[PDB]
């Protein structure tokens, strides 16, 4: 959201969400892309964000 | 059976004996069977084999010990009792038992009591040791100790004993420790010229629920009022007696004429009709007061034109102009003003005045330095009683007995106390360990805080 | 309600039993189930346990039992008679073993809770050993039977195998400690009871046979039960019970009639609620409403088991049949506990448990109210009746028939019977009960004997509470604000009353050290001190264990000391004691109360000592049971014996004092044999007084001990860890880091979990539980108990070693450090002065 | 999506209570989060070298870690203001869920150690002589003989016993899709190595 | 070796005029002394309010400094004691240096080994044998019993140093420091002057304490003898004064310097009042004021900045403050890549 | 190149104070 | 700062016991959420698998 919209520019507390969402990504990808599946843009588990 | 033959009475040194300390073992911190080593004064577990007293005796070669709870002397390394008359002075220092004749004679006593160290002193007027900057409690206790009826009531242990107390009651601990401390104060055979109230302060902290702490310098007025109410509550049976000792010593009857005041920003006709509506009319309420609160008048706040920067001085009668129908007092309560005017009904045998200092203003607390001018010799209070109740009363003359003064700002102040010795008529001012003879002429030349008067 | 008080009049319809077991073995849950059975208005929540009988904040928050709690409750029997039960809910944690003993001393019987899946474990073994020491009646309850069904899914044959293995192990352990063979345990005997306290299952063989009888009728449940365990089989062709299987693939009677119905009733509730549960529910007569069937699996299972098994009559009749009543069971209690013995008139009076006899109560518990400023005593009434608002005479731990100082006259106010959280006030309490007593807190310190004044002046006290473990952990405690030091001091007294084995000692430097058994024990102690008693901020030093002092070599030369009179000269020598002999004195195998012939026979025979030397033994070490010996060795050809006997006693006190406080580590000389090789006693009595001899005896003991090369004994804890197989290797490394050597690693039978028993130094045992739990991700759990003092590596008298600050020194340095810093903690000198 | 954890002993010092303790004590579990100090106490953080905390008097064998202080909040640290006591060790819930469906619900899995019933002492207990006096009525039977020991749903139900919170309830209420954190238990565990 | 640094709390405002006149007549012609004392008694005025300064002295008089110094000398005679003063000053014909003694015997005769007064900050350096220290402690505790060991609570310590470098508050050493302070306070009459404990620092070097901590002229200094706890006598650290004995000519001691917290506070206050008084002020004036303050601080506290990392942070922060103020003066918007030229 | 003044704590310890001055 | 500084890391340990946390086998049948089962099967130490095959008759 920060890269696509940049709405943090008008309320910086919103960055608290962004830093969370990115974190969730790092929480998911390294669980999503663990086995024979390599790093790539294939995850679609969007519930957390 | 080798008593009366102890070769260790020479080792006893009365200088190092401080019995004001709490009777707990120096190692096990136990209250049971406290034994003090007369050589060193430190308490121990008790007389027995392989006990702390035994260990101390076999280690430091101290052979004489005293049982705190028994008032009897023993030898631990040989473990035998001691029956001597020469040790009775130590027993009286630990447990001062006052007979009725000597209790009565304290009013007429005029001999300079001599301590072991040689610092001859007077009974009652004995320096109090401050611990953690709480001289207010020491001053209040010194003032209270000067009251003759209270002294008679508390000097003898059985006078305030043999009463029923609640099983979960801890207030009786304070009331029974006050007697112990005060009979230590009046003891004319103290080893040291001063008395340590530290145990009393600890009991006050224990019973006061963390208020009046040793560290904090609380108000003398609040501490005195709480102490009097607590002493009245403790004494008696499981149900409060109508006339306890504090009640018959300090409590008096006084009458309040409370009149509700309408809002001052009201039409005159509306104010009159509200007054006629029987809600804003005078009501008489009787009450019992332990003390009288004296409201000092407003400070000049400006330099005197002729002699600039003069400290205000008010006659005692202007303060006494309260408690009568002629003078009112518009109490400016935050909700609405009240027109309350007081009137005395039945004067107590002993009178307590509390001059209101440390008044919190709209932003902080400031101390009023106005001095009150009073005749120390005697005052007349018959003129401040209603005509209905002046027939019963016959003695309204009061003479000053105790005076409390606060020196310094409210943030950090010192509580000094002048006391009148009944035997000699002399006034003695004592501040912590300091004790000095003060002339009665300059008694009124101080910021009087609490006054104790006797009707005679 | 009045029947609860009236039942105390009969001394046979009361059972004084304590519930003891390992950590988290369902004891509290069992008491909760009993309360729910007897209290209609008390019900546990569906997911959260009832947590009844646990009233402390720490008890609920930590989840581990802390304070033993009294529960008085009336329960109907199997036949239908309402008996009265008093239960000690005791902590299962080993660190609170003392809390068991305070409830164990005043308990007639013991109910040992053992988890079905877990096994015996360590605290159960220690508990059965210690209860054998008081010779109490023993019953076993294998709780958490469901864990063999709903967790391991063991076949019922394997479940019977596991239960039989556990029962046999318990019986063998008891036979290894108790000589009396009458303590055999078997469910058919009414000893072993089965239970799952979460689902309110509580049945013995008799209870289940009675359930069968009520289901069918005209069935002798006693004789049916007497054939419901072991290698017995059932034949439906003849309806007959044989000692051999009627077929080849037949199942045993216990499996066939008990384990099988339980397995099916659990399976139909955990797997087939909506499909097959109504059929089997109507089959067994259990009628559940439509709403009741809508609950989750666990509340529904608890409800159906409550409806089926009904009352907890198995536990009740177990206690009735195997745990003696106070009236009949008082005699062994007086025989083992009272100091004066049953021989005296008071012993005979208190053995009968007469409500009209002399008043005598034994208080071993102290309970803190909300304020915490007035403790309440709790103890057993062993004779007479105590009345509310009555004067009593409280004795102390050091009281004897001579010393009347230890007593005190106190008025007892209102008194009540504690039913866990709520207690019922009663005007009086007859003999054999457990009572809370008010107004006696001030003279009572830990163990107390209360009697009536103005009568029975020849009344002694009961023996002091003996604890299984030796508290070795020591923590210094100071106030943050010294102006508030008295308050903390006051708080210390309170904790010293509250915790039976807590020892608060003020050292020379002014450090208030507190002795605790383990980490959790001291943690709870200081939580109580900060938050409940003192209510002021406190400071803790770094934890450290105590140390003992011993010798390893004979003293090079005989060391002599002289009185200040220079007329009494005592010369002694130092030697170590034999192996096990110190343990023999520790365990009261041999006592100073033995006549000289018996003790001499023991020493000469078992330990190959000289007969004269055995008769030459004078006294024991720091206490009557101290692990040090003082032995006379003055040759009669040079030293008079009768004259020496006059100062023998004074030399005994001097030697005891010397062993109490060692020259090296300031305390606790252990495993040292001292022989007096020369005695020059002044001919006049006044030149051989105690004040002269005792310091001389201390000096000569110190010189003899220091001349021989001394050693420091550090306590070694015996730690067993129950952990899965994969964590055993990690536990090995964790124990290797803290200088611990592994002894055994036995897989638990009937469970996939290993148990590793090892010895770890107590000084290195701090944080070991947390380390092991976090390192294996909570799979490996550990409990620590004191095992034995062992020589620390290093030489305490090698001054060429330099102690580097804030660094873990190697083993050869440790001893030096372990004493030097210890001296700094006592305020003592830098080095031990050999001259002094 | 579900962590296959049977009991909460995994979250010994990694639960809400431990994190509250860490926040209160101005320290942090290695795996735990870092918070700002609950109270600054900048001058009080480093007290003077008293005679009570004299490092000379302190015997060091193993460093006192943050985990020690958090586990025992009232023993290893000073002034524990607003601290929470972590739940102690729960019973080790060892539950072996079935892996192959073609297997009885009740079965001695090889994971469980073999009992290996010994007979060093021949098991002897007081029981009357065989088949001599006692004969039950023919109408008295075991309580559940018609019912089979275990259906095909028994193993599934037993597995459902020791399952995460949503999957151990026969019934329940309905929650919004917003209120369902599908990875809340994902970050509540320790971070995987490597 | 125990140091006491303190100050006469109100020596300026608690000097009696009559006593000052009498003491000045002792050293100067009575007309001059009377003139000076009467000059100290004038009317102090401000706006609409004025008063008569009759008790205190006026520090704004040109000769007032001399008065203060003379008065301080009197205080020294109260603290040192005349004999000890004559032992430190030396014979009138052959006076000694600032810190020197005629011989070792008179140096070791009395506990007071070093003493300086400055204007009102007295620094005394005692040496004590074990028996003398024990006797002083016993004498102090005789009139001030402390059963609860409360003497450690109200003990000022130099928090600016690490724990090991800071004073170690051992009970014996704390008691000795309190005893030394009480002994010094006893010599000075409570009316002619006063010395308050909280505005004082007593630092004792003994077996337990390896560092001697003192503070003078805005310098927080710590002396570490090389004999005990000096593993390396390094040289790279420029905040280190390699103290050298005048006989052995060896590096017996190591002196660590630090800028006092009061000096840092004063510098920050000066920069703050420079910045806040710049609404209508040329940039060059601001830069010149900052430059003057910086050279004063750095020249006065050279070798003491390096060890005071807080001072480095404060210096760079204040420099950034000055630059920000100038940039705001140029344009009302912060530059993104402003150059330092 | 930001134009901000950087704190030289933990910096330029390879240089003395008497250097770069004659 | 979109990302997170490496200095914010809290799992910095000098103790090898905490650096190397003993992974839980979950009785050889449990699986941590998210990770594919095959990778965990080929990653698990199979101590329980070895024990099972030794006790498989």
């Amino acid at each position: 959201v920060g890269q696509l919209t940049g709405m943090y520019r008008y309320k910086y507390k919103l960055m608290r969400q962004i830093r969370m969402c990115k974190d969730l990504k790092h929480l998911i990808y390294y669980r999503f892309n663990t086995g024979p599946v390599g790093k790539g843009p294939g995850c679609g588990f969007w519930a957390a964000g | 059976r080798r008593s009366r033959h102890c070769p260790y009475l020479d080792t006893i040194n009365r200088s190092v004996l401080d019995f004001d300390f709490e009777k707990l073992c120096s190692i096990s911190l136990s209250h049971i069977n406290a034994y003090a080593c007369l050589v060193c004064g430190k308490y121990f577990q008790g007389r027995g084999l392989k006990s702390h007293a035994y260990i101390h005796s076999v280690q430091f070669s101290h052979h004489v010990f005293l049982n705190l709870h028994t008032l009897k002397f023993y030898c631990l390394p040989d473990n035998y009792e001691i029956i001597d008359s020469s040790l009775e002075d130590i027993t009286y220092v630990l447990k001062p038992t006052f007979t009725k004749q000597q209790i009565a004679n304290l009013d007429k006593q005029a001999k300079l009591s001599r301590a072991y160290d040689g610092t001859t002193y007077l009974p009652g007027i004995v320096g109090l040791n401050n611990i953690k900057a709480n001289d207010y409690a020491n001053a209040v206790l010194q003032a209270l100790s000067n009251v003759p009826p209270l002294r008679n009531y508390f000097l003898e242990e059985d006078n305030y004993k043999n009463i029923k107390r609640p099983p979960g009651d801890i207030m009786f601990l304070l009331v029974q420790r006050f007697g112990e401390l005060m009979r230590k104060l009046w003891n004319p055979r103290n080893f040291k010229a001063h008395v340590s109230p530290h145990e009393m302060l600890q009991a006050v902290v224990l019973c006061s629920k963390k208020t009046f702490q040793i560290t904090k310098q609380g108000d003398g007025v609040d501490f005195l009022s709480w102490f009097l109410n607590a002493l009245h509550s403790a004494l008696g049976g499981t149900k409060k007696k109508k006339k306890t000792i504090v009640t018959d010593v300090f409590q008096g009857s006084m009458r309040i004429f409370t009149k509700k005041l309408p809002h001052p920003d009201l039409p005159a006709e509306e104010k009159e009709q509200l007054l006629h509506n029987d809600e804003y009319q005078e009501t008489m309420v009787e009450s019992t007061f332990m003390y009288l609160t004296l409201d000092l008048p407003t400070a000049p706040l400006y330099k005197d034109e002729k002699e600039q920067l003069i400290i205000p001085q008010v006659p005692l009668f202007n303060i006494l102009a309260k408690f009568n129908g002629i003078t009112e007092k518009e109490y400016k309560t935050y909700k609405e003003n009240f027109l309350k005017r007081f009137q005395l009904t039945k004067l107590p045998p002993y009178l307590i005045f509390c001059i209101k200092r440390f008044t919190k203003n709209n932003f902080f607390v400031e101390k009023n330095p106005t001095i009150v001018n009073f005749p120390i010799t005697n005052v007349d209070l018959r003129e401040y009683l209603s005509e209905e109740v002046q027939a019963v009363h016959k003695n309204t003359t009061y003479d000053l007995i105790a005076n409390i003064v606060h020196d310094g700002k409210p943030s950090e102040g010192s509580y000094r106390i002048h006391v009148l010795h009944h035997g000699t008529g002399k006034w003695y001012e004592l501040q912590d360990l300091q004790v000095t003879d003060i002339l009665p002429q300059m008694i009124t030349l101080s910021e009087a805080y609490i006054q104790i008067w006797k009707r005679r | 309600m009045d029947f609860l008080a009236d039942l105390m009049d009969n001394s046979e319809l009361i059972r004084n039993v304590t519930l003891c077991g390992h950590l988290h073995h369902g004891k509290t849950c069992f008491v909760d189930c009993l309360i729910e059975q007897t209290h209609p208005e008390i019900r546990k929540r569906y997911d959260q346990d009832l947590c009844y009988t646990d009233i402390l904040f720490t008890e609920q928050e930590r989840g581990v039992g802390i304070k033993s709690t009294p529960v008085t409750v009336v329960l109907p029997d199997t036949k239908g008679k309402s008996y009265l039960f008093n239960i000690m809910d005791t902590p299962g944690h080993v660190n609170f073993s003392d809390e068991v003993t305070a409830g164990l001393r005043i308990s007639d019987g013991v109910v040992l809770f053992i988890d079905a899946a877990e096994g015996v474990m360590l605290n159960t073994e220690r508990l059965i050993k210690h209860a054998v020491q008081e010779r109490l009646a023993v019953t076993v309850c294998i709780n958490k039977i469901d864990r063999l069904i709903l967790e391991l899914k063991l076949p019922p044959t394997d479940a019977y195998y596991k239960l039989r293995h556990i029962v046999d192990e318990v019986n063998g352990l008891i036979s290894m400690y108790s000589t009396d063979e009458n303590l055999i345990l078997s469910p058919l005997l009414g000893n072993v009871c089965f239970s799952s306290s979460q689902y309110s299952i509580c049945f013995t063989l008799g209870s289940f046979a009675k359930i069968y009888a009520d289901t069918f009728g005209d069935i002798n449940y006693q004789e049916f039960a007497k054939r419901l365990w072991g290698d017995i089989y059932f034949n439906p062709k003849t309806r007959k019970f044989t000692k051999k299987a009627p077929t080849s693939s037949s199942q045993r009677s216990f499996v066939e009639f008990i384990l099988e119905p339980l397995y099916k009733i659990l399976a139909q509730v955990v797997g087939d609620v909506d499909t097959s549960l109504p059929r089997t529910l109507d089959e067994l007569g259990i009628h559940l409403t439509k709403e009741e069937l809508k609950l989750n699996i666990r509340p529904l299972l608890r409800l159906v088991c409550k409806k089926f098994f009904g009352e907890f009559t198995g536990f009740v009749d177990m206690c009735v049949q195997h745990i003696p009543s106070p009236k009949v069971g008082a005699k062994p209690k007086i025989e083992h506990t009272y100091t004066g013995g049953v021989d005296s008139d008071l012993g005979e009076a208190m053995s009968d448990c007469d409500p009209d006899g002399p008043l005598m109560c034994h208080t071993t518990k102290m309970y803190s109210t909300d304020d915490g400023v007035q403790f309440h005593a709790f103890g057993r009434v062993l004779s007479g009746t105590i009345h509310a608002g009555q004067p009593v005479k409280v004795l102390g731990e050091n009281y004897t028939l001579e010393d009347e100082e230890d007593s005190q006259i106190c008025t007892v106010g209102r008194l009540w019977i504690s039913v866990a959280r709520y207690h019922i006030e009663v005007n009086r309490v007859p003999a054999g009960n457990w009572v809370l007593i008010e107004g006696v807190d001030q003279p009572i310190v830990k163990t107390a004997t209360i009697t009536e004044p103005r009568g029975n002046e020849e009344a002694q006290i009961f023996r002091p509470l003996k604890f299984n473990t030796t508290s070795v952990i020591k923590i210094a405690v100071e106030p943050v604000n010294p102006s508030e030091l008295p308050k903390m001091l006051d708080g210390l007294r309170k904790v010293n009353k509250s915790y039976p084995s807590l020892t608060t000692k003020v050292e020379e430097s002014g450090e208030h050290v507190i002795l605790g058994t383990g980490e959790l024990y001291l943690d709870c102690v200081m939580h109580d001190l900060r938050k409940m008693y003192s209510e002021i901020d406190i400071k803790v030093a770094d934890p450290v264990v105590t140390f003992c002092e011993t010798v390893v070599e004979t003293s090079s030369l005989k060391c002599f000391a002289e009185t200040p009179n220079k007329k009494n000269k005592i010369t002694m020598i130092a030697e170590p004691l034999e192996k096990g002999l110190a343990e023999d004195i520790e365990n009261e195998v041999v006592q100073i109360t033995w006549n000289r012939k018996k003790l001499g026979e023991f020493f000469q025979t078992k330990y190959d000592w000289d007969l004269l030397a055995a008769r030459s033994i004078w006294a024991f070490g720091p206490d009557a049971t101290g692990p040090n010996i003082l032995v006379d060795d003055t040759l009669p050809s040079e030293v008079d014996k009768a004259l020496l006997g006059s100062v023998k006693d004074s030399i005994v006190q001097g030697f005891q004092w010397g062993t109490r406080e060692g020259p090296l580590c300031d305390e606790l000389i252990r495993n040292v044999k001292f022989k007096i090789l020369d005695a020059v006693v002044a001919q006049e009595p006044l030149h051989r007084g105690g004040g002269q001899i005792i310091p001389t005896a201390r000096r000569v003991v110190y010189s003899a001990f220091l001349m021989a090369t001394p050693r420091l004994m550090e306590p070694y804890y015996f730690v067993e860890v129950q952990a899965p197989a994969d964590c055993v290797s990690a536990v090995y490394t964790v124990l290797a880091r803290r200088r611990g050597h592994v002894t055994q690693d036995a897989p638990i039978p009937g469970s996939p979990l290993y148990t590793i028993k090892a010895f770890i130094p107590a000084i290195d045992s701090f944080g070991f539980e947390t380390d092991l739990r976090t390192h294996t991700q909570g799979q490996a759990f550990s409990l620590s108990v004191f095992h034995h003092w062992q020589i620390v590596p290093g030489d305490p008298l090698d001054k060429s070693i330099v102690i580097r600050p804030l660094e873990p020194q190697p083993a050869p340095h440790l001893a030096r450090e372990f004493m030097i810093k210890t001296r700094r903690r006592k305020g003592l000198s830098e080095d031990v002065s050999i001259s002094k | 999506l579900l962590t296959d954890l049977v009991d909460d002993n995994y979250f010994y010092l990694f639960d809400l209570k431990a994190f509250f303790t860490s926040k209160a004590l101005n320290m942090a579990i290695p795996g735990g989060p870092k918070f700002e100090p609950l109270v600054r106490d900048i001058n009080l953080q480093d007290e003077d070298w008293n005679e009570f905390n004299d490092i000379n008097k302190i015997i060091i064998r193993q460093p006192i870690r943050t985990e020690y202080k958090i586990a025992f909040p009232y023993l290893y640290n000073n002034l524990p203001h607003h601290v929470h006591l972590t739940w102690y060790h729960t019973p080790n819930v060892v539950f072996i869920k079935t892996e192959d469906p073609d297997l009885p619900a009740f079965y001695f899995d090889p994971l469980i150690n073999p009992i290996s019933h010994r007979h060093s002492v021949k098991s002897q207990e007081p029981l009357p002589d065989d088949d001599e006096e006692f004969e039950l009525p023919e109408f008295v039977e075991p309580f559940l003989k018609d019912t089979p020991l275990y259906t095909d749903n028994t193993a599934n139900g037993i597995a459902l016993l020791w399952a995460p919170r949503p999957f151990n309830l026969r019934s329940g209420r309905t929650r919004r899709a917003l209120d369902i954190p599908l990875v809340k238990n994902w970050y509540r565990e320790h971070c995987p190595a490597g | 070796n125990v140091m006491l640094e303190s100050r006469f709390e109100k020596m300026y405002e608690k000097i009696d005029l009559t006593l000052l006149n009498r003491l000045l007549r002792l050293i100067v012609d009575h007309n001059i002394a009377d003139y000076m004392t009467a000059k100290n008694n004038v009317v102090i005025n401000y706006k609409d309010m004025n008063h008569t300064n009759s008790y205190g002295i006026i520090r704004g008089l040109q000769f007032a400094s001399f008065i203060v110094q003379y008065y301080g000398l009197v205080m020294d005679l109260l603290v040192l004691g005349l004999h000890r003063a004559s032992e430190m000053a030396g014979p009138p014909q052959m006076p000694n240096d600032f810190l020197s003694f005629q011989d070792i015997a008179t140096e070791a005769a009395h506990p007071i080994r070093l003493f300086c007064r400055y204007i009102d900050r007295i620094h005394i350096f005692f040496r004590f044998t074990a028996d003398e220290a024990r006797d002083l402690i016993q004498r102090y505790l005789t009139e001030h019993p402390d059963p609860n060991n409360e003497n450690i609570v109200g003990y000022n310590n130099k928090k600016c140093w690490p724990r090991d470098a800071r004073m170690r508050l051992m009970k014996h050493d704390v008691n000795l420091g309190r005893a030394v302070f009480w002994d010094i306070k006893n010599r000075l009459p409570r009316s002619v002057t006063t010395v308050q404990w909280e505005n004082s620092f007593v630092s004792v070097y003994s077996k337990d304490n390896p560092n001697l901590l003192f503070n003078m002229c805005g310098f927080e200094c710590r002396i570490l003898p090389k004999c005990r706890t000096s593993y390396e006598e390094f040289t790279h650290k420029d905040g280190v004064w390699n103290l050298q004995n005048e006989v052995t000519k060896e590096r017996t001691a190591q002196c660590f310097l630090r800028v006092d917290d009061e000096s840092m506070q004063r510098f920050h206050n000066r920069v703050r009042q420079i910045l806040m008084a710049s609404g209508s002020t040329t940039f060059t004036k601001i830069v010149n004021k900052w430059n003057t303050a910086l050279i004063g601080l750095m020249t006065y506290f050279r070798e003491a900045v390096v060890n005071t990392q807080e001072l480095l942070d404060l210096l760079v922060k204040c420099e950034n403050k000055i630059q920000t103020r100038i940039k705001i003066g140029l344009n009302s918007k912060m530059p993104s890549r402003f150059p330092p030229v | 190149p930001t134009g901000e003044v950087l704190s030289l704590v933990g910096k330029l310890e390879g240089t003395r104070m008497g250097d770069k001055a004659q | 700062v979109f990302e997170w500084d490496a200095s914010e890391d809290t799992s910095i340990d000098y103790n090898p016991l905490y650096k190397e946390r003993h992974q839980v086998q979950l009785l050889g049948r449990g699986f941590i959420a998210g990770i594919d089962l095959k990778q965990q099967k080929r990653e698990q130490s199979r101590f329980y698998g070895d024990l099972m095959e030794k006790r498989r008759t």
